[PDB]
Parts: structure tokens; C-alpha cells; sequence
């Protein structure tokens, strides 16, 4: 499914 | 970007992910963790968003031309499927260098051991998506091994609410569900994760409190979408 | 590009724009004009699209940093701003050089002649956006001059209603209204150019008043925001 | 204000 975004920082 | 000094490349690293220039921003900030010294949390953190929005953006290019490719079954679909694949794998491959050369073995503190060692099994996880075969046997492990060795760190050393403990049991069991075909380990690991953080938030500062039941809601969603 | 069929180049930038890989589809249909052909209506539109989001991403980076740059007045903002924008630059100097060798002294059809032409003010229009004193004139005046021919052409050669005579003329508005300072012309084109299509959609099968209603509606909100 | 989108085609 949905790992971290993590595309924002 | 040898000729440039550290401190001008994170700072051009965050005005290139206000303009929305991801890979000039991983550019940026391979020079800054290129000039050898360690990096802080926030340069961390730009480190890693400059990145997963760069190979963000191949991983769906590249499932757009797989799906079309799939169908199909000229040459130019998968020869274009294969150049998209062949970058990605290229910055994958950077990634994990940058890694290897030399930030986590001058990683000591917890904190900076944990997030290193989630990203190496995140780009291993990318590269395992598009890889066939053997090759990805050993792929696969090389993203178990990371994860375990990240889990293993976290356990003993981090809170069960902190924010990399959390994202890296999201990453890990979408690992699970994903790569490694053990959706019941994915769930396992989703749900005890979820659980011990629900625990431990009475422990939290409301800005805390925000940042870890954010990431707990992901680990709910897809738990959500697994059961 | 050289080595590459010219279909395939074709049939790779229609992948390329599934993908959403807008650089990559203008390599390829910067190799395909660059076989000498003349382009069909189909190609031609590839060829706009592609360019239009490599320039469209460029030119709002270069906003965003143009604000913080105006705002802080180190050399990092301007020296990064002057990075982008030399990279817009050269990607409009690169389809100018195209629609100059040899799209536009190929192009003898209305259809060709014209949509080629408001590319050339299009692409000056985005060099006057960044361009500086004098030089800004010459520039504003190159864009200026392409899209008079084009108008001209498309008022003696095709209907009030074709989107392409629509597009020229909404984009020429606004190269009145935002670089020549000129907002009464603006708005006096817009008005016209939407009253004399309005007057001829009775033509008109559904789908294309559909095509020609959709500008139209675009004209309509910049007269909107403009009075 | 705006002109032609034209990032789709
Ligand atoms: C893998 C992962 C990515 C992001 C996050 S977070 O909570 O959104 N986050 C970011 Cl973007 N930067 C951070 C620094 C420090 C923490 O917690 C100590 C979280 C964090 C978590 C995990
Ligand atoms: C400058 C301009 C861009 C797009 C359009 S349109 O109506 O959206 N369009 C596209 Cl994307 N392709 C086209 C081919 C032919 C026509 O009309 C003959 C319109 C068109 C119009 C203007
Ligand atoms: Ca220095
Ligand atoms: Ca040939
Ligand atoms: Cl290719
Ligand atoms: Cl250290
Ligand atoms: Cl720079
Ligand atoms: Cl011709």
C-alpha cells in the first residue's frame, strides 16, 4: 500500500 | 559540485525544493554529503526528500510503461521501459553509494544509524520492484537485511511514538506485503507498531503528539486496506 | 536522436507524455523535426505540448525564486535564480532554433504557418519575461512581430472559430496585457476575438463548438480579471 | 492571466 511520503521537508 | 561551498549547497538545496526542483536538489545535496562531514538532522531530511522525489517520479513513469507494456504482450515500449528503469536504477545506485561512502559508518547516534540504514532498505526496496529473477533474491535481502538492522537499533534505543521508528515499520512492512509476498508478517508488524505507539503517545508535547499519530494513521490506512 | 527511426521518436514522446516525462518527450520530438520532415497536425501538437511543460516548470521555478530573491533585496538566491534561468533560456533558444530551421520556411498550410508562428511569440514572450533593459526591447519586439504574422495569416485563412486562431489570439492578449503594457489592447482583442467567435459557432458540429467554446471560456475569465 | 494551458495533447 503506502509507505512514507516523505517527499516534503 | 566540489567547488562549491557546504553551507551555499543546503542552502540551495532548500530553495530548490521551494521552486519544486527535485533534482537539482539532490544534486545539491549529494555535493553537500560529498565534502565528507556528517549531516545534521534537517540535512538529513533534505537528503532524503530530494531524492524520493526524484526516483518518486521514475517509480510511476516507470509503472505507467510496464502497465502499457503488459498489454502489448515494436520494440520501443520496453526499450523505453528499460531506459526509464536503467535512470532509476542509476539513482538508486547513487543513493545507496552516498550511503556506503561514507554516512553510515560514521554514523553512531541512533537517530542518524536508524535513518541511514531505513533509506538503504528503501532504495533496495526500489530497486527490487524492477528487478527479474536471482538477481532479485539478492536484491531482496540486501532491503531485509537494512530494515532488520534499522528495526533491531530502533528498538532498543527510540521511544515506540518516534517519528523514524515509525515510518521505518511502515517501510518495512510494505516491504513485507509487497516485495517479499508475507502479507501476514506486513500486517503483524503494522498492527504491533500501531499499538505500542498508542501506548506511549501520553507521553507527548502536542507537537509531538501531531507528528507520530500522523505516521500512525498511515500504518491505519493500510492496515485498513490489508484486512 | 539521430539514430532513432522517426516513428519510433513519434510513438516514444506519446509514451513519454503517458509517463508524464516531459523532457524526455521533447528530446524526442526535437529528434524527430531534427529528421527534416514536415510535421503533421498531430506531431506539431506533440512537439507544442512537450516544450510548453519543460518551459512551464522552468518559468515557474524561476517565479518562485525571483520572489525570494526580490524579497532579500549571500549570492546563493541570485546565483541559483541565474542557474534557472539560463536553462529556460536555452531551452526556448533551442525550439526558436527549431521553428528556425526549418519549421517555419517549410510551413505553407494556414494551419502549419500559423500554429509555428505562435510558437515563435510564445517563445519570445517567456525570453521577455526574464530579460532585462534594452535587450528586453529587442526581445519584445521579436515576439511581437511572430504573432502579428500569425494573426495576420489566421484572419485572412481561417474562421473566427478555430482554436488555433483562438489560441494565437488569447496568447497574444496577454503578451499585450503582461510584457508590452499594454492591458487596453489586451482587453480590446480579447473582446473581439470572442464576439466574432461567438457570432460563428452556428457553424459548428458539437465537438468542434466544443473545442472552440473551451477557449472562448479562457478568453472570457482573463476579460474578467482584467476588468 | 492565462494563457493557453497547452501542457496536454
Ligand atoms: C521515513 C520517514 C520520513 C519522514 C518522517 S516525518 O515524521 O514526516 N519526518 C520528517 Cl519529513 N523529518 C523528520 C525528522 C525527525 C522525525 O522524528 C524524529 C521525523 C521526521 C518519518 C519517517
Ligand atoms: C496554442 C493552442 C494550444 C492548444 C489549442 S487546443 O484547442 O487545446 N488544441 C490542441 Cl492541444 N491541439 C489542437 C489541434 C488543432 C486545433 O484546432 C484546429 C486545436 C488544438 C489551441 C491553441
Ligand atoms: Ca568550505
Ligand atoms: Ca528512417
Ligand atoms: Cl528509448
Ligand atoms: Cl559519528
Ligand atoms: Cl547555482
Ligand atoms: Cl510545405
Amino acid at each position: 500500500a503506502g509507505s512514507i511520503p516523505g517527499r516534503r521537508s | 559540485m566540489g567547488s562549491m561551498e557546504r553551507a551555499s549547497l543546503i542552502q540551495k538545496a532548500k530553495l530548490a525544493e521551494q521552486a519544486e526542483r527535485y533534482e537539482d536538489m539532490a544534486a545539491f545535496m549529494k555535493g553537500a554529503v560529498e565534502k565528507g562531514e556528517e549531516l545534521s538532522c534537517e540535512e538529513r531530511n533534505l537528503l532524503s526528500v530530494a531524492y524520493k522525489n526524484v526516483v518518486g517520479g521514475q517509480r510511476a513513469a516507470w509503472r505507467v510503461l510496464s502497465s502499457i507494456e503488459q498489454k502489448s504482450n515494436g520494440p520501443e515500449v520496453r526499450e523505453y521501459r528499460e531506459k526509464v528503469e536503467t535512470e532509476l536504477q542509476g539513482v538508486c545506485d547513487t543513493v545507496l553509494g552516498l550511503l556506503d561512502s561514507h554516512l553510515i559508518k560514521e554514523a553512531g547516534d541512533a537517530e542518524s544509524r536508524v535513518f541511514y540504514l531505513k533509506m538503504k532498505g528503501d532504495y533496495y526496496r526500489y530497486l527490487a520492484e524492477v528487478a527479474t529473477g536471482d538477481d532479485k533474491k539478492r536484491i531482496i535481502d540486501s532491503a531485509r537485511s537494512a530494515y532488520q538492522e534499522a528495526m533491531d537499533i530502533s528498538k532498543k534505543e527510540m521511544p515506540p511514538t518516534n517519528p523514524i521508528r515509525l515510518g521505518l515499520a511502515l517501510n518495512f512492512s510494505v516491504f513485507h506485503y509487497e516485495i517479499a509476498n508475507s502479507p501476514e508478517e506486513a500486517i503483524s508488524l503494522a498492527k504491533t507498531t500501531f499499538d505500542e505507539a498508542m501506548a506511549d503517545l501520553h507521553t507527548l508535547s502536542e507537537d509531538s503528539y501531531k507528528d507520530s499519530t500522523l505516521i500512525m494513521q498511515l500504518l491505519r490506512d493500510n492496515l485498513t486496506l490489508w484486512t
